[PDB]
């Protein structure tokens, strides 16, 4: 049926006729060898079509076809990369980057993944596009190694949009969860953004502070900061406490779980805790006792 | 700006606005005509359903999963609800969801628990709760009976072509899904942040959204999305006059660059007041003859308006001792909200109700669809008696679909639909004053209604683009100018250097550096273009003042040349062109450049 | 750009909270009060501004009232007729309902005490000039100024108001409690960054947990009393204070239950019951949920108490009416309890009401009444801070969330305020005041000027930003109507100035023996070598370019020893141009 589909796509009367047909095709599943068929055809159409709307869905279709169990996304990653270089609207590019991420995870081979990562570092530098930036951070995070990647992500830590800030934090967080070891540079960066205006950002920030805290409890912060030198974990515990007393109801939830999960806090600081500031919203209240008991054992 | 339209129905729109680098899903709606399409599901097994035949579709294939009632096919699966297409735009990229009315906010939990989306829904406090108890009501009804085991098995195109008219006209067949669980409901309600009216909730320091009062039932919140330059206003469930709820904020909706109007009368010939009156007459008549009365209604909005009139008629007619028995699980809650912001309500049928049941009564039941709920069962009991009546107060569902499976019913059937939502005349008068440049509204409004030939259709001077399902329509606005504040201690001073060209125009050379913090712009201090003409006489005099000797001026085509013979220099002076020609003497060049520049404006 | 704040009744003095605030050209009075404990001279805090402009409407744009307490809104009816104010008086919806209730009740107590007081007539007149502002609702009171409510806790209807005219915001925060007391969660203000924050400083000493501590204290006190017919005489000045007392009594009964005897506020406790039930939205989130599923505030005991507690020597738990007033039910109750062992009396509020407050402070057994009455007390006096308010820790926290340029302390005593001021000054990098009554702070701010850019320009500069130094040029158009920032070229095009060009040609003289034919090639090859990463071209006509600088071998001079190179540039390329000519003056490789 592969060559019939070809014909139907061009025969579209108007731009929005084309759009619907693609949409309808989305809803019928495609087998291993027909997915190869349609990918090619849909790329061809993409070249020749001047309306973004249709380009965007073509990209979505492409992603769906990438995700097919039988399908192996080879001989058409190069094509994807080629189209990236010579595309012009940020939305479509972001969608294609998403497709690329899907492709990356589909096959775990070292070489192609690295290629894709480099491509997305290139696309990471995109300007006044909140969305290409976010997609890029996601993909870097997803396809990343095991150092350069980690260093890159801090650049976008300090970005105009809080929406990019969050993505960066989550990306680092992701890198941890695939067995990597973050640096103390990352720790300092996380402490620097714990007190941003946006609620999202703060949520993510403590998440990370906790992450790096568990990574380096033994390590110490030399900086006195108006007191004598104390442990990294000590300070992390402190910063997470502050958040319990922060002006949001969901920021506190972030803190509570992490505060409870903290280990090898000094007996002094652990005793001193203002975890008895449980108030207002009764969800937080209930949550903060749960882990209390888990770690009263400790 | 691109607005993606993701739902067909005028009533529930789900229209996604990509704007100023931030995308918004203006509503999330569950249609429910698909559900009216399936065969009704009773709380207790009904003889009819068990003994129903097939429709003999034949052509091989299915005789199990298609039935026939009064020459109309139904399907022997659980009612499946049509939901807004998810494919045309990714949900992720639609950032926050705004939700207007509690009736229009169903299908929120579908999307949030099924297809990936990590944003914050903004909905005013009343609507959230009303919508919460309404979905809980819905979930209870479909899960009261577990008959969802069966599969529809009719979705195939081929099957649709051959089968008869009632099923044939499904705009989408493949997107139908069985109802979500109470967990998804919970997730949805959790993500809603409760935002009061006229509250300027700003998203990501980009655009400012605020829920204005709409005039319709409690929680009805039309929205305005402005950015300091373009005001886009979204106008759903925005009944003008409906008594108690705070009225429509026309003035706040005024001078909007782009108005989206979607909520509008389901019935254009609504005549609200008259229908309320007729309703109550009919009810009275039937209770007088001793037959029972059945009303299929929802747990908010129309229910309370009809209750206040009934009481008044009873006071005026002295038709007491007729129990007004409201039967629904969330009846408890429903009355509670009325309090917060001779009728006896029973959450459980076959309970308090059974013990207290009296021979005549007016029972306001579970669902207007007549497929899922308690209405079904009472409908069956009272069907076989001519005496007993059913009044359809609800516009959502056409008179005739309910009648369809239960076509051989003795009950006198009355239609009394009441819609408080703006009429087309009301919408026409609204839009003259509000005065918006482009308006986007569904095809349905664009053309006159199928039923009536008459030209009641919604028309504006600008000839407004008609929406449609799966239609991504781009309106004609490019952003031209965006705000940027100036610094106090460092910048203001240096950037307060105006040089007057005209009486009412000034010009200041601004040099600074911009920090783009949280998507806001602030310029603070860390070769110009030239314009003008060189008056030759005054230029030579300037040269003479600075000691240059032996100056000669000659006329040339289109200008003059000034010859500085003592300095081996030529200055060609033409319109918008000065050419200094000299030896490689940088000091001399600089001195002449400076003397020339004094005669030119710097930009 | 100076915002002048002068507390006419607030400041160093507690009660009669009145604070005039002149953000830009707009004057806004923040409260208007009835300082208690004084027969006269304190009905209304004297009005300097009134004495200046005959009609208040002209001088004052607007008046925001915090909540129902006689402290704050008590003397709001003063203003009906006598000083003749007209304009939008802005209270939250719960406030305005309860406001007349307390106004009239005080009106009642005043007339039984002659006095030229506002009648109900004129109180109603003043109330008819009131606009209700919902929570977090931005309402433009004037073309320019607008006011937004916030949740202040403390009581139902406690509205924290931010008056903003432009970019400079003064946010008053009066009677705000930073803990989830019953009927009220913690007061939230978002991150406005207002210029001036005005706060209550009633508690300048850090306190323990608001609910747990107050329960412990209450229970202990009750048990201590109970030994020998332990009486309760507790003043309560508010509708929602009565409910608090009832809840405390309920708690006592739950923990103990030894004595059945319970008493209620007054005859019309029906009403308080009513009002609390009515306003479910405003109440603490959790409490509202609990109310929608459970019964609220059952009471039927008041009537039983009255008769039982008519000067008899029993255990009845009587929270009487207005404790710190000239006369009242409470005074009667205190007189009844006076001089007996049974008696213990609790001061639940701040107990600061002029003379009565002073008496409470020193707790003198030999206390003298206003009238010629000799009363000697021998009960146990204990005060607990069960009153909904923020401790000095709480003040710190809210200052934190607002994070203003400066803070101003009102509504505490100077000693307490002084310490608090010192603390805030040390702790956060802000300078904070503690002004007295009738004293103004001329806290200078500066204007923050809003202008619109060309989107093209902005985009380009943003692009320049990200690759690394970021200097940005261009002009403003100033009609005083629509301040705009446009590009060099764009501005030129707008005003219709023609396209000017300032061109230089400089004659470089080479002195070497190389043939004239080879000049351009030599120049090209030398400049291409030296000017790394510059566009350097040899054109088909033989000329040489460096970016947009043009170089051309001239015609033979009449000096055989010299070869002329013409080097030409526009003014925009002057830096590179003069660089090249200074470079070439050294000559070419030879």
């Amino acid at each position: 049926k592969s060559a019939a589909l070809h014909i139907d796509l061009c025969k579209a009367t108007s731009p929005a006729d084309a759009l619907q047909y693609l949409l309808q095709f989305a809803r019928k599943p495609v087998e291993a060898e027909s997915v190869e068929g349609v990918v090619r055809i849909l790329l061809e159409h993409y070249y020749k079509e001047n309306d973004p709307s249709v380009r965007l869905k073509i990209a979505s279709l492409l992603g769906l076809l990438s995700k097919t169990a039988g399908f192996s996304p080879d001989c058409i990653m190069d094509d994807a990369i080629n189209i990236l270089q010579n595309e012009k609207s940020h939305q479509v590019l972001a969608q294609l980057l998403d497709t690329l991420l899907a492709i990356g995870t589909k096959l775990p081979e070292n070489q192609a993944i690295q290629m894709r990562l480099v491509d997305v570092a290139c696309k990471h530098l995109t300007d006044t596009s909140h969305g290409v930036r976010n997609k890029c951070l996601q993909l870097l995070g997803n396809l990343g190694s095991l150092r350069d990647v980690q260093k890159i992500i801090g650049d976008y830590f300090s970005d105009q949009d809080p929406r990019v800030r969050t993505a960066a934090i989550k990306a680092m967080l992701q890198l941890h969860e695939r067995g990597l070891k973050l640096h103390q540079t990352i720790y300092n960066q996380a402490c620097k953004l714990l007190s941003d205006d946006y609620e999202q950002v703060r949520s993510a920030a403590v998440q990370l502070i906790w992450v790096v805290s568990q990574l380096y409890p033994e390590s110490i912060v030399p900086i006195p900061s108006s007191n004598e030198e104390i442990r990294l974990v000590d300070d992390a515990f402190g910063k997470i406490c502050h958040m319990v007393s922060d002006g949001s109801w969901v920021v506190r939830v972030q803190a509570a779980k992490l505060l409870g999960s903290m280990e090898q806090v000094s007996s002094h600081f652990l005793e001193q805790t203002l975890d008895k500031k449980l108030m207002s919203d009764l969800r937080r209240k209930r949550t903060a006792h749960e882990r209390a008991k888990e770690l009263y054992s400790s | 700006m691109k607005l993606y339209c993701l739902s067909g129905h005028p009533t529930l729109p789900c229209n996604v606005l990509k704007f100023k680098s931030t995308t918004i899903m203006l509503d999330c709606g569950l249609d429910m005509t698909s559900t009216l399409n399936f065969l009704p599901l009773p709380l207790v097994q009904s003889p009819r359903l068990s003994n129903l035949p097939g429709w003999s579709l034949k052509d091989g294939n299915l005789d199990k999963e298609l039935k026939e009632c009064s020459g109309h096919v139904f399907v022997d699966s659980v009612p499946e609800f049509c939901l807004p297409e998810t494919e045309l735009i990714d949900l992720s990229t639609v950032d926050v969801i705004l939700i207007s009315n509690y009736h229009c906010m169903m299908a929120l939990p579908y999307i949030t628990e099924h297809t990936g989306f990590t944003g914050t829904v903004y909905a005013t406090e009343p609507t959230v709760q009303i919508g919460r108890l309404l979905m809980e009501e819905l979930v209870n009804f479909i899960e009261r009976v577990p008959k969802a085991q069966s599969a529809s098995l009719w979705k195939n195109k081929d099957i649709q072509r051959l089968l008869p008219s009632p099923l044939k006209d499904a705009v989408e067949v493949s997107t139908w899904r069985r109802c979500y669980t109470m967990q998804e409901v919970n997730s949805a309600l959790s993500k809603i942040q409760l935002v009061g009216y006229s509250q300027k909730i700003e998203l990501f320091g980009a655009v400012q959204v605020t829920p204005l009062s709409s005039g319709y039932a409690l929680g009805s919140s039309n929205w305005i999305i402005q950015s300091h330059y373009e005001k886009v206003s979204y106008v759903s469930g925005s009944s003008l006059l409906t008594t108690h709820p705070q009225p429509m904020d026309q003035a706040s909706l005024k001078n909007s660059d782009v108005l989206v109007l979607t909520g509008l009368t389901q019935i254009p010939t609504a005549n609200p007041d008259g229908m309320v009156g007729e309703f109550c007459s009919n009810l009275a008549l039937t209770v007088r003859n001793g037959g029972n009365v059945l009303v299929p209604c929802y747990p908010s909005g129309v229910i309370y308006d009809l209750l206040e009139c009934l009481y008044q008629y009873i006071d005026s007619a002295g038709l007491s001792s007729v129990p007004l028995y409201f039967i629904s699980p969330v009846a408890n809650s429903s009355l509670e909200f009325s309090q917060i912001f001779k009728l006896k309500h029973y959450p459980s049928i076959h309970g308090d109700f059974s013990n207290d049941f009296r021979q005549p009564c007016v029972v306001f039941t579970g669902h207007p669809s007549l497929r899922f709920g308690d209405v079904v069962h009472f409908m069956e009991l009272w069907g076989k008696s001519s005496l007993n009546t059913v009044i359809f107060t609800e516009p959502d569902f056409s008179y005739l679909e309910a009648l369809a499976p239960y076509q051989p019913l003795a009950m006198k059937c009355i239609y009394c639909p009441i819609d408080t939502r703006l009429n087309f005349i009301q919408v026409s008068k609204l839009l003259k004053e509000v005065q918006p440049l482009h308006v986007v509204c569904p095809e349905q409004y664009t053309q006159p209604p199928p039923a009536q030939s008459h030209r009641m259709d919604l028309m504006i001077d600008c000839q407004p683009p008609a929406m449609s399902y799966r239609r991504a329509e781009v309106l004609a606005l490019p952003f031209k100018r965006r705000y940027e504040k100036i610094e106090i201690m460092p910048e203001l001073a240096d950037s307060l250097v105006p040089m007057e060209i005209k009486p009412g125009i000034s010009l200041a050379t601004v040099s600074a550096v911009l920090h783009t913090k949280d998507n806001k712009h602030l310029l603070q201090p860390p070769k110009p273009l030239l314009s003008g003409s060189i008056p030759v006489e005054q230029f030579v005099q300037t040269l003479e003042k600075h000691g240059f000797s032996d100056i000669k001026v000659e006329d040339t085509a289109k200008g003059h040349i000034v010859l500085l013979q003592e300095a081996e220099t030529l200055i060609q002076i033409e319109e918008d062109s000065t050419h200094i020609i000299c030896d490689n003497d940088e000091m001399l060049r600089v001195r002449l450049r400076d003397l020339v520049l004094k005669f030119l404006q710097k930009f | 750009p100076e915002i002048r704040v002068t507390p006419l009744g607030a400041g160093q003095d507690v009660g009669r909270s009145c604070i005039l605030v002149s953000i830009a050209g707009k004057n806004v009075m923040l409260d208007c009060g009835m300082h208690m404990g004084f027969n006269d001279d304190r009905r209304f805090p004297d009005f300097s501004y009134i004495t200046q402009n005959g009609r208040l409407t002209d001088f004052l744009d607007c008046v925001i009232i915090s909540h129902f307490h006689l402290d704050h809104c008590g003397a709001l009816p003063y203003f009906s007729e006598m000083v003749g104010y007209d304009g939008p008086i802005y209270m939250t919806h719960p406030t305005q309902a309860i406001c007349p209730i307390l106004l009239e009740d005080y009106r009642k107590i005043a007339v039984d005490k002659e006095a030229n007081f506002f009648t109900s007539q004129m109180i109603k007149d003043c109330m008819k000039k009131v606009v209700a502002v919902h929570l977090h609702q931005t309402v433009q009171v004037d073309d320019e100024l607008e006011i937004k409510a916030y949740y202040a806790g403390h009581v139902l209807g406690a509205a924290m108001f931010q008056i903003k005219v432009g970019s400079e915001s003064v946010v008053y925060t009066g009677d705000y409690n930073m803990t989830p007391d019953r009927h009220l969660g913690a007061a939230w203000i978002d991150k406005c960054r207002p210029n001036l924050l005005i706060t209550e400083s009633t508690y300048a000493t850090t306190i323990r947990d608001s609910k747990r501590c107050r329960e412990r204290d209450f229970l202990k006190k009750v048990h201590e009393t109970v030994e020998r017919g332990g009486k309760v005489l507790i003043p309560v000045f508010a509708l929602g204070r009565a409910q608090e007392l009832c809840i405390l009594l309920e708690t006592f009964w739950e923990r103990m239950n030894l004595k059945v005897p319970i008493y209620f506020s007054t005859g019309l406790t029906e009403k308080a019951n009513h009002y609390y039930k009515l306003f479910i939205p405003w109440t603490n989130q959790k409490i509202r949920k609990t109310f929608v599923q459970r019964n609220m505030f059952e009471f039927k005991h008041i009537k039983a108490f009255d008769r039982a507690f008519a000067d008899n020597p029993g255990p009845m738990v009587v929270f009487a009416t207005p404790g710190m007033l000239h006369a009242g039910q409470s005074l009667q109750i205190f007189r009844k309890w006076a001089g007996n062992e049974k008696n213990m009396v609790i001061m639940p509020g701040y107990c600061v009401q002029g003379t009565v407050g002073h008496k409470i402070l020193s707790g003198q057994r030999k206390l003298e009444m206003e009238g010629r009455q000799v009363l000697e007390v021998k009960m146990q006096v204990e005060y607990m801070s069960f009153s909904a308010h923020a401790d000095a820790k709480g003040i710190m926290q809210l200052v934190g969330q607002a994070e203003p340029e400066s803070v101003l302390l009102v509504h505490g005593e100077a000693k307490k305020m002084e310490f608090l001021k010192q603390k805030i000054e040390q702790e956060l990098r802000v300078n904070c005041y503690m002004p007295a009554n009738g004293e103004t702070v001329t806290l200078l701010t500066s204007p923050s000027i809003p202008v619109g850019i060309s989107l093209g320009l902005l985009k380009r500069e943003m692009a320049q930003g990200l690759l690394p130094p970021r200097l940005l040029h261009g002009t403003l158009i100033m009609k005083d109507s629509n301040f705009r920032l446009v590009s060099s070229e764009q501005a030129l095009k707008e005003l219709g100035l023609a396209e000017h060009q300032l061109r230089f040609t400089c004659r470089v003289h080479l002195h070497d023996t190389r043939k004239e034919q080879e000049t351009a090639l030599r120049v090209y090859s030398h400049l291409k070598s030296v000017l790394k990463d510059h566009c350097v071209q040899h054109l088909p006509d033989g000329s040489v370019t460096v970016e947009s600088v043009l170089l051309q071998a001239a015609a033979p001079s009449e000096d055989p020893g010299t070869k002329v190179l013409l080097v030409s540039w526009t003014y925009q390329d002057e830096e590179l141009g003069s660089f090249l000519t200074s470079l070439l003056k050294k000559g070419l490789p030879q």
